RNA sequence: UCUUUUAUCGAGAGGU
């Protein structure tokens, strides 16, 4: 019924075998004169309403570097966003999607538009067939 | 009982007719073969910079697939039976690799004869990659263009090629039996006729053709079998065969010890 | 205060997150973050 | 779940009334569910995806 | 944090893990989650397996 | 995601016996034995060397899923013989034949050279 | 994108047989002879080598960004 | 001793 019997020393040697990336992108808003938002590290001291994953994994400016691994709903970019008028701030992050398990790759940081940051991350990961991927002749 | 007629032997691969035996002694020597030598291959890479256009797990990949010399590969102990911490000596041999483009025109092209053995126990013959000649370059790794340094370190380890498709010695075997068809074990396919339209296998000459006077014996059992056997140069075919014999001794051994134990 | 590399002159530098994003040398704003300094294994497999 | 308890089973979209049925379970490694071939004719399904 | 070895890096040193860098994802107790570095999965392993990085090399869990 | 790790395929755990036997009864004299971490390159130099002694009557082996690892198989003889002896036998027979086909091997390989 | 090192069916190592199938296609050999000089009689490893696409030297020509 | 967040409307590209 459509089905097929595919090599194990074959899969092994690298036939089929796949690359596949990723990218994210997050900027900051201006909301008054000096209202603003910052990338950054958020502590639980200040800040409010913060998400569950790890957030060891940023670096002091809140993005994270090449090299690192990261899984299930690792924290990579680390933003606020001020309360409007101690314990003065709201979290707004954007974590991983629940699902991937990747290298990070290459994080891009550079201004946007109207003259505030503007932030990518590239992840990527290798990807084998098994039992249940599709093929075609 | 058993019989051997060596008809070609060289460095790197035998070809024999393995006489008056069963079948699946063969066929099971075969499988051995395949299946269970236990050899040398590279296991951990620790990347300390790569700035080349290749991906790591690609590289890493190539390294997972090189042929190292395993010839004292029999007394070095698996990597689950030492009682160290990471890694010592007597589990492991470790391999580094440096190199650097220096300039602005030029290609450098970093091949495989250029890992530089480490620390390794020893006084033992491992360690080093397979060289074909005296001059020879051999497998094609990476390349670099202006200013793309590489620096690595990678561990290898003993294995069989049941874990991973790499440790694996020989390449293909070839194996056959019965040329002139007088079993009747298979039945050929034809339009016209049965004989003008197939090959002759290169060994229909050992054996003598059937007389078209013949009747059907019915007593007869596959006798003289045909098989030849490469390698990679990882190891020597004597070796390969030697070794495969020797394991399937040991696996039968081990299953008659729990017979006898179990009492 | 944290590596940081331009997209043009190839020069390396650092960041205290108070100066605006461009490279001491040429200027060039498309700036890369560089590789982190942790220790990074893979299987081969 | 564990083995040999009974699951309902079902393709979308079910028509005649053999389109659901109740399975006895069986845990297996990798990804994807397992069927005996001749329950193929009610669900009018094959595994070309 | 519930104990002093989270999220901290760790080597293995005993099992079919042997030799490779993991971090600890949860120490609830005597069997840790290590998320493994080299494949995307999360393993359990007893806490005895585990070496811990600290300021001279690598300790055992005396850290 | 789900995958089974390979060395599983002949690494033994401790609470897994090698070998069990276990003694069939809708026919006397007859025996059931399970090999873990085996497949057919066992089951098979044994099975056709069993299928020879003139005073074994039926043996059979068989894989049940190829997906694990193991395979079970029947053995009966005749009134006179216990199958275990049999089976002992049978492996010292086809160790002794490994033996002297390797012997013979290497003095053609050093006669060839 | 480069040559492989094993082969896919087989495993017999092809990665130091792409120098010389250049180098001999320079002299105005023919594939089947260029193959022919190189030993490979099984047409597995033939398929390996014939139809591979050399692609780094396209990947290099971009200026590094490192 | 827990717990622990995924806007909204609309449009399109797809798989049986
Ligand atoms: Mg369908
Ligand atoms: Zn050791
Ligand atoms: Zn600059
Ligand atoms: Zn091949």
């Amino acid at each position: 019924e459509d089905s097929m019997i595919m090599n194990q020393s074959s899969i092994d040697r690298g036939l089929f075998r796949s690359l596949f990336f990723r990218s994210y992108m997050d900027q900051e808003k201006r909301f008054g004169i000096s209202i603003v938002e910052e990338f950054e590290k958020p502590t639980r001291a200040t800040t409010l309403r913060l998400k569950h994953g790890t957030y060891e994994k940023l670096d002091e400016d809140g993005l994270i570097a090449p090299g690192v691994r990261v899984s299930g709903d690792d924290i990579i970019i680390g933003k606020t966003t001020p309360i409007p008028p101690y314990h003065t701030k709201r979290d707004a992050s954007t974590p991983l999607r629940s699902t991937e398990n990747g290298i990070v790759d290459q994080v891009l940081l550079t201004t946007n538009q109207e003259g505030l940051k503007f932030v990518k991350v590239r992840m990527r990961t290798t990807k084998v067939p098994q039992i249940g991927d599709k093929f075609a002749s | 009982e058993p019989k051997v007629n060596i008809i070609n032997a060289q460095d790197d691969e035998v070809e024999l007719m393995l006489s008056d035996v069963n079948l699946s002694l063969a066929n099971s020597l075969r499988r051995t073969m395949l299946a269970e030598v236990p050899t040398l291959a590279i296991d951990l890479v620790e990347i300390k910079m790569n700035t080349s256009v290749l991906a790591d797990e690609f590289i890493s990949h190539r390294l997972g697939l090189i042929p190292l010399v395993s010839e004292d590969v029999e007394e070095m102990k698996y990597s689950r039976d030492c009682t160290c911490e990471d890694y010592c000596d007597e589990c492991s041999v470790v391999l580094e690799l440096s190199a650097r483009h220096e300039g602005e025109e030029g290609t450098t092209d970093v091949y495989s004869s250029s890992l530089i053995k480490v620390s390794g126990p020893g006084n033992l013959n491992v360690g080093e990659p397979v060289r074909r000649d005296d001059y020879d370059q051999g497998i094609l790794l990476c390349k670099l263009r202006n200013h793309q340094e590489l620096n690595i370190r990678c561990i290898a380890k003993k294995g069989i090629a049941k874990e991973h498709a790499k440790w694996s010695p020989c390449s293909a075997i070839a194996f056959e039996y019965d040329p002139h068809n007088k079993l009747k074990h298979t039945d050929f396919w034809f339009e016209v006729d049965a004989k003008k339209e197939w090959p002759d296998s290169k060994y229909a000459t050992w054996e003598e053709p059937p007389k078209p006077g013949e009747v059907f014996d019915y007593k007869a059992k596959p006798n003289r079998f045909y098989m030849t056997v490469e390698t990679t140069g990882s190891l020597k075919a004597n070796q390969v065969f030697s070794r495969g014999i020797k394991t399937l001794q040991e696996k039968l051994a081990n299953v008659l010890f729990e017979l006898e134990n179990s009492r | 205060g944290v590596k940081y590399t331009c997209g043009a002159c190839a020069h390396n530098f650092s960041l205290n997150k108070s100066d605006p994003v461009r490279c001491k040398e040429c200027g060039h704003r498309v700036i890369y973050k560089a590789r982190t300094k942790r220790m990074i294994q893979f299987d081969a497999r | 779940l564990m083995d040999d308890d009974p699951v309902l089973f079902n393709r979308q979209p079910s028509l005649h009334k053999m389109s659901m049925m109740a399975h006895r379970v069986k845990v297996m490694p990798y990804s994807t569910f397992r069927l005996n071939l001749s329950v193929t004719s009610p669900y009018n399904a094959d595994f070309d995806g | 944090g519930r104990d002093p070895t989270l999220n901290k890096t760790v080597k293995i040193r005993q099992g079919g893990y042997k030799g490779k860098i993991g971090i600890v994802k949860e120490a609830n107790g005597d069997r840790f989650r290590v998320e493994l570095h080299n494949p995307n999965k999360t393993i359990p392993i007893p806490c005895s397996f585990l070496l811990i990085e600290s300021t001279h090399g690598w300790v055992p869990y005396e850290d | 995601m789900n995958a089974p790790d390979r060395f599983e395929l002949f690494i033994l755990p401790d609470d897994v016996p090698k070998l069990k036997i276990t003694p069939d009864s809708r026919v006397p004299n007859c025996i059931i034995i399970k090999f873990e971490r085996e497949d057919h390159t066992l089951a098979n130099l044994l099975r056709e060397e069993l299928a020879l002694y003139p005073d074994v009557t039926f043996v059979a082996y068989k894989v049940e899923h190829p997906l694990f690892a193991n395979f079970v198989m029947r053995l009966q003889t005749e009134e006179g013989t216990r199958p275990k002896q049999a089976l002992e036998r049978a492996c010292a027979s086809i160790i002794n034949k490994l033996k002297t086909l390797d012997h013979k091997f290497n003095e053609e390989w050093n006669i060839k050279n | 994108m480069i040559i492989p090192v094993r082969c896919f069916s087989c495993g017999k190592v092809v990665g130091d047989k792409w120098d010389a199938y250049l180098r001999l296609l320079e002299e105005g050999k023919q594939e089947g002879d260029a193959l022919d000089e190189l030993k490979l009689k099984r047409y597995c490893c033939r398929r390996m080598v014939l139809t591979h696409v050399d692609l780094i030297e396209k990947f290099l020509r971009y200026n590094p960004l490192e």
